[PDB]
């Protein structure tokens, strides 16, 4: 860029707004990585549920066909009297990000339930329990994927503009200190002194003139 | 220092019409030609119109195909250079390919070895010819290719199924002109109708 | 005692006269262009203003005992409040704690009834460090960490 005293306020001003700008989206990176830690770590908890409702789930099919034999299933499927899943969603907002809630039913809205079959109670309080684990663990596992996403490209912004952008700036800044410093400053010196140079060789000259006379 | 606000620079490039400018950067990398393609200009492309019309009508086009490709990679690059490697058009792609090869294959030369201390001219107008045609065939399969991912998603798929095309036609710069021009001629030819036979082969074979 | 008033043109401190003057003299009391802006009567910047030897006018026989620690716990609160507003342009503001709430508080009453003294409302330094109570006494008295002992069980009671 053409060096100027103008250009080298806005250069330097572009190197504070960068700083600025650098900080905010550091501050906001940290934030949206202690969210995805505190997601993952949730995560992690509730898979221990998908063991135990399994588990539970499990014991009362065990017991249902002990009572029954062989459940129906075909047309209605059987094994249960609740969970006639529909899904719903919701968009929530941390730190700017959308994170996505899910309910559906035996989780939330949109549940239904008629009969059921002999431990059919039995099975809906273990198989179709495990309904709202496996709810709050997609939507865990959703908010998680959206964090680790934004995460990415929040810190690729941050890398960027502290690596290219700002090390772009300062040589220039110190480019354009130089170029007006550096070469106007010091010619002015020297046209000036050039200047008193031509001065003092005219005084001379008269004065040596004046006294040959 | 290197910048070109020298007095001497500047008033040199006042009154001159072709300006091979260099740049320090090409010349860390080993390039050896250092000639920066994107602040280099001649003038006098103007006046030999009519010595590239009587030598042959495809350099006056493909040279500007050339020149807008140097100038999409400069672009494609100052973007990737924040954005990442991902996200990018198979179309931007195929442009940065093709571009690199221009860069290590044509504008390269060694210029201290049997084979790039001279360079005939016709075999830069068949070098010209080649990665021009590489660009326009992969363009053409990117354009209709039996669906979008059949189309211009398929470049990885070339890289592979097309390999010996383009090595070959990275290493054309290889040979020596003092090897014979009819030999030299009849290789690039060749060269050239084997890529066109198998990309426009591949191109109508499952699409 | 001088207080030389000096004008920094360009609105830049690399300006050869205040660069010059600022090794010779011992402090810094900046104008800031935004909080004129801001219609803050007093304009004064008083996070990047500083006295290079204020810590001989703060003491017991002269002022008051509560002078250090009332500066000190004003300026680290007023950094916390201006980062937590950066913080609040970026995160939406509900992701914020109670703190980050009451750091925000604190720092618009700190420039609203604080910095904004009256062309004429002369305030002599003990009513001037009454107002800084008032405004520290909000938070508790476990948060004003910068604070020492003796201290808060004296003056935080109000």
């Amino acid at each position: 860029v053409v060096p100027t005293v103008t250009m080298l306020g806005v250069m330097k001003s572009r190197l504070v707004g960068a700083t600025r700008g650098h900080a905010l989206l550091k501050k906001k990176s940290d934030a949206l990585t202690v969210q995805f830690r505190q997601i993952l770590k949730n995560i992690v908890t509730t898979k221990e549920s998908m063991g135990e409702v399994m588990k539970d789930s499990s014991f009362a099919l065990i017991e249902a066909k002990y009572v029954a034999g062989e459940n129906i299933k075909h047309i209605v499927l059987e094994n249960v009297q609740n969970a006639s899943i529909k899904v719903r969603s919701r968009q929530e907002n941390i730190a700017g990000v959308k994170i996505p809630k899910f309910e559906y039913f035996t989780d939330g809205e949109t549940k239904n339930d008629l009969t059921g079959l002999a431990r059919g109670g039995q099975q809906v309080q273990q198989c179709r329990a495990a309904y709202v684990k496996a709810i709050e663990l997609l939507v865990e596992l959703a908010s998680l994927q959206t964090s680790f996403l934004t995460l990415d490209e929040a810190i690729k912004t941050t890398n960027r503009r502290v690596n290219a952008l700002e090390n772009v700036v300062k040589p220039r800044l110190e480019n354009t200190i130089t170029y007006i410093k550096g070469e106007l400053d010091e010619l002015e010196r020297e046209d000036f002194f050039r200047l008193k140079k031509i001065q003092g060789y005219k005084k001379r000259e008269i004065e040596r003139q004046l006294a040959s006379s | 220092g290197g910048d070109f606000s020298d007095p001497v620079t500047s008033a040199t490039l006042s009154i001159v019409q072709v300006f091979w400018g260099l740049d320090k950067k090409l010349a860390q990398r080993k390039h050896f030609p250092s000639v920066n393609w994107l602040i280099s200009y001649s003038k006098y492309s103007t006046a030999l119109e009519s010595f590239y019309e009587q030598f042959d009508p495809d350099f006056i086009n493909i040279r500007t195909k050339a020149r807008e490709v140097l100038q999409r990679e400069d672009d494609l690059n100052e973007i990737v250079q924040l954005v990442g490697k991902d996200a990018l058009a198979e179309g931007d792609k195929i442009t940065l390919e093709t571009a690199k090869l221009l860069r290590e294959d044509y504008l390269a030369q060694n210029a201290f070895t049997p084979y790039d201390k001279f360079c005939p001219f016709y075999k830069s107008v068949w070098m010209m010819r080649n990665i021009i045609h590489f660009y326009n065939l992969a363009n053409q399969a990117v354009e209709k290719g039996a669906g979008m991912d059949g189309q211009k998603i398929t470049y990885t798929l070339i890289k592979h199924r097309l390999g010996d095309l383009f090595y070959r036609l990275v290493s054309q710069k290889f040979e020596d002109p003092a090897e014979g021009e009819p030999a030299l001629v009849a290789k690039f030819k060749k060269l050239h109708e084997d890529l066109t036979a198998g990309f426009r082969a591949l191109e109508d074979e499952t699409r | 005692t001088q207080i030389p008033i000096l004008t920094m043109p360009n609105d830049d401190i690399t300006h050869p006269t205040p660069d010059l003057t600022g090794y010779i003299t011992e402090g810094q009391i900046y104008i800031d262009r935004q909080l004129q802006n801001r219609q803050i009567y007093p304009p004064i910047n008083v996070l990047p203003s500083l006295s290079r030897l204020m810590k001989s006018a703060i003491g017991e026989g002269m002022t008051r005992r509560d002078h250090s620690d009332v500066s000190n716990q004003l300026y680290a609160n007023y950094a916390i409040g201006k980062d937590v507003q950066a913080m609040k342009a970026v995160v939406g503001e509900e992701a914020l704690s109670s703190e980050d709430l009451l750091y925000l508080e604190f720092l618009d009453k700190f420039e609203r009834k604080f910095v904004a003294q009256g062309a004429y409302d002369s305030r002599n330094i003990f009513q001037s460090l009454d107002l800084a109570w008032t405004l520290l006494r909000i938070f508790p008295r476990e948060l004003l960490h910068r604070i020492p002992g003796k201290t808060l069980d004296q003056y935080y009671s109000r």
